[PDB]
Order: structure tokens, then sequence, then C-alpha cells
């Protein structure tokens, strides 16, 4: 089967530099055209580079040309890109991308359209900040998070990086009414989130609550209890 | 007193590269820096001279040598090289003193259907001379068999065409090249920089 | 570089229904044309190519046409998996260039949100910072605005919305806004108040708290 596992991505500060791999497997390598795409976050698709099968023609978009080298081993089914002098807005997912080939038996010239095989993506965060663990807050429940009987009640994951955190709500055993927002960034370098849930008002007084927060890039692990407030 | 480069460089039409063109270039100034400094080019090398330099150094006349050749091929345009273009169709000197620029121009010279009228030389009794441009069109003898004038078992017509199309992968889509060459002979030198 | 323009942003249909995507090209590109399908946390998968051509094993409710500058993509009879966005490409000129893409979202019936408002935890204000958070709880459509007060003063540059993706059971979104100051701003001042406007309300709903009482 067609495959294209991809490495080498991560974090990297401005100016840094990094050195994507994907190894294809599954088809020809040395006969095909390939190229590398990327997804911002929140962004469409953008194309960045091609390589051609011998690896004699290359072609870059012109944001990334002169710092980005895209280069092939075929003797190890291997794609590469070189990435120099990082700037933040080189951010982004990067796919590895096989072309659909078209070329009609056999003509010397190759043919291709469209994109038809795709990597999963490699992260590529270019950012001032470093690895840090989050704060963790509660968001409590008071008569100010009240319509009617439906209490709101969360928890706030404040100041971490990089992505992502994994919320739950008391262990995995809540996980009705509960929005877990996307992260943002905020304007220090590092990301926030809120995780929320409904509940009825009257389960308050009975019912314990506790979000189990959970930070891997940094091995962090906080549970908060979160209780009501006098508003 | 401008040098005429956009000539060169945004002409309509290019030369197929077994009938390069050439453009004597004479009794003008040039600014290089409107070229060197340019992000379209793919390709930019240069030879016994610093590019930097070049706008004020001065030379006798120069020549802008400009063709079409395939992606792939590209690496074949500079001094030492062998290949098909570089043996049959294009030679530079080992001694080349100048520049080598290359752009893709697929938005160009690439046609639905193919573009046929871009042609390269397939076949010939022996390696160029460096800067020979050979367009005879009489028919290659590959066998013992004189061929009367009329291709057929190893006689082959030697010129062969590209099949240039908008969906060509890139190291077979068309190459836009120019080459400068520089020389300095004891004759008066007519092209400087400001 | 050609731009390629994608139209509508969203298209809110219903299973059974027929998604017509719209994508424009700065110049002519001749057939030159593919469509795309993207999920969440995916790679792009290749629907259409040539402008009217099939990939190997797309389902035929998915249709292409047009040429030069026009072109379009047709889902018939959309199915839950078909709710997802779809990007153009061009792919002959370079820089290849892609359109800004068009989310086909679930159709349902304007629904008003459920406001909360939080005052921040006491830990967080010992650290220095103090954030107020305003929650929009199962509203549709995603278009919703909110309005932080403080002492009704408009506040704007000091906050930040997250919108979650439409829920899979009632087809309706969230929203959460954050106001962050640091602590001696915050005490600065009594009433904190989201007010929030949406299209299934009849007026502004505004949630406020004094500090101190909190
Ligand atoms: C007029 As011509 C030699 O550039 O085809
Ligand atoms: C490739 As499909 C849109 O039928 O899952
Ligand atoms: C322009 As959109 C909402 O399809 O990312």
């Amino acid at each position: 089967e067609v495959r294209l596992v991809e490495s080498g991505g991560g974090l990297v500060k401005p100016g840094g530099s990094l050195r994507l791999s994907c190894v294809a497997s599954g088809f020809t390598f040395s006969s095909y055209e390939m190229h590398w795409v990327r997804q911002a976050p929140g962004k469409g698709l953008e194309w960045v580079s091609v390589i051609s099968e011998s690896g004699a023609t290359t072609h870059y978009t012109d944001s990334v040309k002169g710092r980005f080298t895209i280069s092939r081993d075929n003797a190890k089914n291997s794609l590469f890109l070189q990435m120099n002098s990082l700037r933040a807005e080189d951010t982004a997912v990067y796919y590895c991308t096989r072309p659909q080939s078209v070329t009609v038996f056999g003509v010397a010239a190759t043919s291709y359209e469209a994109f038809d095989f795709w990597g999963q993506g490699l992260r590529v965060t270019v950012s001032s900040a470093s690895t840090k663990g989050p704060s963790v807050f509660p968001l409590a429940p008071s008569s100010k998070s009240t319509s009617g009987g439906t209490a709101a009640l969360g928890c706030l994951v404040k100041d971490y990086f990089p992505e992502p955190v994994t919320v739950s709500w008391n262990s995995g055993a809540l996980t009705s009414g509960v929005h877990t927002f996307p992260a943002v960034l905020q304007s220090s370098g590092l990301y926030s989130l809120s995780s929320v849930v409904t509940v009825p008002s009257s389960s308050l007084g009975t019912q314990t609550y506790i979000c189990n927060v959970n930070h891997k890039p940094s091995n962090t692990k906080v549970d908060k209890r979160v209780e009501p407030k006098s508003c | 007193n401008l040098c005429p480069f956009g000539e060169v460089f945004n002409a309509t039409r290019f030369a197929s590269v077994y009938a390069w063109n050439r453009k004597r270039i004479s009794n003008c100034v040039a600014d290089y820096s409107v070229l060197y400094n340019s992000a379209s080019f793919s390709t930019f090398k240069c030879y016994g001279v610093s590019p930097t330099k070049l706008n004020d150094l001065c030379f006798t006349n120069v020549y802008a040598d400009s063709f079409v050749i395939r992606g792939d091929e590209v690496r074949q345009i500079a001094p030492g090289q062998t290949g098909k273009i570089a043996d049959y169709n294009y030679k530079l000197p080992d001694d080349f003193t100048g520049c080598v620029i290359a752009w893709n121009s697929n938005n160009l010279d690439s046609k639905v259907g193919g573009n046929y009228n871009y042609l390269y030389r397939l076949f010939r009794k022996s390696n160029l001379k460096p800067f020979e441009r050979d367009i005879s069109t009489e028919i290659y003898q590959a066998g013992s068999t004189p061929c009367n004038g009329v291709e057929g078992f190893n006689c082959y017509f030697p010129l062969q065409s590209y099949g240039f199309q908008p969906t060509n992968g890139v190291g077979y889509q068309p190459y836009r090249v120019v080459v400068l060459s520089f020389e300095l002979l004891h004759a008066p030198a007519t092209v400087c920089g400001p | 570089d050609i731009v390629m323009t994608q139209s509508p942003d969203t298209l809110s249909l219903s299973p059974g229904e027929t998604a017509t995507l719209s994508c424009r090209a700065s110049q002519s590109v001749s057939s030159y044309v593919a469509w795309y399908q993207q999920k969440p946390e995916q790679p792009p998968r290749l629907l259409i190519y040539g402008s009217s051509s099939r990939a190997t094993g797309m389902p035929d409710r998915f249709s292409g046409s047009g040429s030069g500058t026009d072109f379009t993509l047709t889902i018939s009879s959309l199915e839950p998996d078909d709710f997802a966005v779809y990007y153009c490409q061009q792919y002959t000129n370079w820089p290849l260039t892609f359109g800004g893409g068009t989310k086909v979202e679930i159709k349902r019936t304007v629904a008003a949100p459920s406001v909360f408002i939080f005052p921040p935890s006491d830990e967080q204000l010992k650290s220095g910072t103090a954030s107020v958070v305003c929650l929009l709880n199962n509203f549709y459509p995603r278009e919703a605005k909110v309005q932080w007060k403080v002492d009704n003063a408009l506040q704007s540059g000091n906050s930040q919305e997250s919108v979650t993706e439409q829920d899979s059971k009632d087809s309706t979104y969230s929203l959460s806004s954050t106001l962050t100051l640091s602590k001696a701003d915050y005490e600065k001042h009594k009433v904190y108040a989201c007010e929030v406007t949406h299209q299934g309300l009849s007026s502004p709903v505004t949630k406020s708290f004094n500090r101190g009482e909190c």
C-alpha cells in the first residue's frame, strides 16, 4: 500500500532550522516528482516546493526561495525539506505530496494532474516561546453561571506551550454537555483554552466536579476541584 | 545609453537550443543589479567574475545567447558538462567567463496538446566545439547504409521536438536560458556599468 | 500568481440536498483544476481533477464542471459524511495555488445562546493576572457578537474568542470569550459585564457582576 511516513518536525526559534524527512513505500519512488505543501493553523493550503523524478530540477514558492531546499535520495526512497532561517509565518502542518501520474504508455516526458496522495503531516512551530506547563484555574459555578436550573462550571488552562492539552471531567465519567474549546494563541506566545460543562443547579451541592488536565509535551498532569462560589 | 536587455529577457518567442540565438551588446551602459536582484530566476551561476563587481567592471563586447531547454537539462549549461545538450546543441568553453541565467517558462512555452515548435538535436557524428551552432538538417547515418535523403532503418532525422505540455513534470517543462559572455580583447571597451 | 477565489465561505444545507461550490481564477487555467475534501485533523483527499474527471473511487454524486476561469463542484444528495471543507486548486501555473475553501455545514433552525459569566479565581489573582470568562452555549448560526463592558466602558483589544465546531447531536455552536487584565487593572474597576447580540435574541443579553462581591 502507498505510504509516506514523515518525520523531523517540531519546535524551533526564529532563525532556527529544521530538516523534514518523508520515506515512501508501496510505489516506485524514483518515477514520481514530489511536492511539499503546507497549511498554517486555521488557514488554507499553500504549495511550497517541487522536485523532479531525477532531482535535477527544483522549484519553490517565492516566500521560501533561498531559505528552503527540497532534495531526495532515490536509493533510500526519501524526500527532504531543509528549512533555514525559519520565520514565525513558517508555522504550519507540512505534507509531502505525491501528484497523480497521467503519463500514457511509454512517452518519455511524465505528466501529472493534481495530488493523489498525502502524508499525515508534520507540525512545525516557529516561536520565541519555550515549552512550559499550564496553570489550571476554576471557572466556579455561581448565580451568574445559571440560566434557570442550568448551572455552568469549568476550568481555564492558561499559559502553556506547545500544543496540545487534553481535558477530561471526573476522569472521563462526565462527558455529556462538555465543551472543550480550541486553544487560542495569546499575545505572549503561549496558549489558553477553557473546558466547560452544564449540569443541573441542584446537583452542585451533592455532586463533586473535578477537571483533569494533561500536557504531555512538558509532562504535566493537574487535577483541579471546581467548587461553587457566592455571587 | 541603456543596453538592450529587456529585448533578450522579455522576448515573445525564444530560439530552439540547436539554433540558439546570439545578440551582441556594444556601445551602451548596463545596470546588472536590475537583473541579479530578481527572485524570478531559478538559476544564476557566474564564472570568472563576481556578479556584484559587474557594475564597476567593463568589457569589450558582451554576447547574450538565449534558447529553451527542459528543466532537467539546465545543469548541462555549464563549463565542462556532458550530455545531449552540452554535446550536440550548445557547449560552453572550460575557460568560460560569464553568467548562466535560467527560469521556468511553462506559462509561455507550454501549449495544450503540446508545443512542438521547440527542437533539439538527438544525433551528431561528433561533439560540438564551444559556441558552435549546428543547424544541419541532413539525415543521420547510424548504420552503414546511404539514406539518399530519406529516413529508414538506422537512418534518423537528427532533430527532435520537445512536447511541452502544461501538465508536464517540472523536469520536462520548458526553461528559458540566457548566457552572458564577457570578453576583454585589446580593442576598446564599450560596455560598462554606471 | 493566480488567485483562486472560492464562494461562498459557508453553505448551510441538510442531508439529501445539493451543494454547489464555486471557484473563480484570476486568469485562465483551461481545465487544470482539482477539488479536494478535508476533514478535521486529516490531510486533504482528492475528489476531482481535470475540472470534471473523478478520482478513482469517488461516488458519482460528486461532479465537477467549468473551464477558463469559472469552475463548479456539485455534491448531489448530501450524506452526513460530505459535511467538510472543500478546496479548489489550479496545478499548472507556478506557484500552484489553492482556493480559500468552503465549509458545508448542517442546516438547522435559529437557536439563541445561553449566556454565563465567570469571575477570575483567587489563585489566579494571587499570581498577578485576572481572566473574566463569558460563555455562549448551544446557539445557531455561528455569527455572534460578544462585547465586554467595564464600568460601562466598552472594551476592545484585550479579549479573545474561541468557538467550537458544529455539535454532532444538535448541530449548534458554543463560544468562549476571555477578557484578560493585570491584577491592578482588575482592581481599578467594579462592574464587569459581557453583552451578547445574536440573531436569535430579540435584544442584547447582558450578564454582569460586581468585583469584591465575588
Ligand atoms: C525570430 As527567432 C530566431 O527568435 O524564432
Ligand atoms: C472518498 As468519500 C467522500 O466517498 O468518503
Ligand atoms: C472561509 As472557511 C469558514 O471555509 O475556512
